[PDB]
């Protein structure tokens, strides 16, 4: 369900940094689970393209909600596969 | 080991005819491969050791490097690598090379004017038989095929079921057709 | 004085698919959220 987690985020955002990043990337992919939207799967892939442990788990959070919201569809779970290879390889 | 090079090949569109649904599953193709793109295009430059070997290893090395056959191993930093104009050569074995590939008969990459062996060339194949290699997998799928259901079948069991299914093959105790 | 004298002293992908209706639809979801006196008698010192 994510229609109902942009207050989720704004009240998370009083926890300080960096684990509240983690939160907020985790809250938010675990929002999109299996929605399939490219444009939070591109903010993911924002945040794992930025190199800074807390802040390497908001990469892995970020990955793991790119296989999440990719798994919904054949052509997204097949086009992810090509860029967690890119990914791994760079 | 040097698992398969498998062809590369995007995933395939159903409708056919020039729906809006072929329209949105093209529309993802493009998204994710911009996606890539977009990715691998911040990474070097969104990217700011290891150099300091690198560096030493490649003026070791120079340039350019002679690509020349090993013909035998005499000592642990000493061997008779011969030109590829026939003449051979009592080079010396550096220190950066594994000396686990160096066997008789691969090639190896020398020195351009000391020619000591500075590395062992691992591909070195035909560029004739590269180009066999095929990197683009054909359109044509096996939907493609009208009946030919039993030579499919026979073709699958021989080629693409073992891959896929070995477990049948190994409990029964046959290889399968190769 | 001051006019004439000591002088000095990531690419968001296009995704036109999905990115176009989703930047339109973020901008209706933020409407419904929503020298002439200059010095040139430059005075200076001895």
């Amino acid at each position: 369900k994510g229609e109902a987690i942009e207050a989720i985020l704004a009240a998370l955002e009083v926890v300080s940094e960096p684990f509240r990043s983690f939160a907020n990337t985790l809250v938010d992919v675990c929002a999109y689970a299996g929605s399939g939207n490219v444009l939070k799967v591109q903010q993911l892939l924002h945040i794992c393209s930025e190199h800074f442990a807390d802040m390497g788990a908001h990469q892995g959070v970020a990955v793991l909600g790119i296989a999440l919201i990719a798994m919904g569809e054949e052509i997204g779970a097949e086009m992810a596969l090509r860029t967690f290879g890119h990914l791994l390889r760079y | 080991t040097k698992g398969p090079d498998a062809a590369s090949k995007l995933p395939l569109v159903t409708p056919h005819t020039q729906c809006r649904l072929k329209l949105l599953k093209l529309e993802r193709i493009k998204d994710y491969l911009l996606m890539e793109e977009e990715f691998i295009r911040n990474q070097e430059q969104m990217k700011p050791k290891q150099e300091e070997e690198r560096s030493k290893v490649d003026d070791l090395r120079g340039t350019p490097m002679s690509v020349g056959t090993l013909e035998e191993i005499i000592d642990d930093n000493h061997a008779i690598v011969s030109t590829s104009v026939g003449s051979e050569h009592y080079v010396s074995i550096l220190s950066f090379v594994d000396k686990d590939l160096l066997e008789p008969g691969c090639s190896v990459l020398l020195n351009h004017k000391v020619h000591a062996v500075i590395g062992v060339l691992m591909d070195d194949t035909d560029p004739l038989v590269t180009v066999m290699k095929v990197e683009k997998a054909p359109q044509e799928t096996y939907a493609d095929i009208g009946g030919l259901d039993n030579q499919i079948q026979e073709i699958k069991e021989s080629v693409e079921l073992p891959l896929t299914h070995p477990e049948y093959y190994e409990e029964m105790g046959i290889k399968p057709p190769k | 004085p001051s006019t004439f004298a000591y002088p000095a002293p990531k690419v968001s992908t296009a995704v036109l698919s999905i990115t176009a209706k989703a930047k339109k639809k973020e901008k209706e979801k933020e409407k419904k959220e929503e020298k002439e006196p200059e010095p040139n008698f430059q005075l200076l010192d001895n």
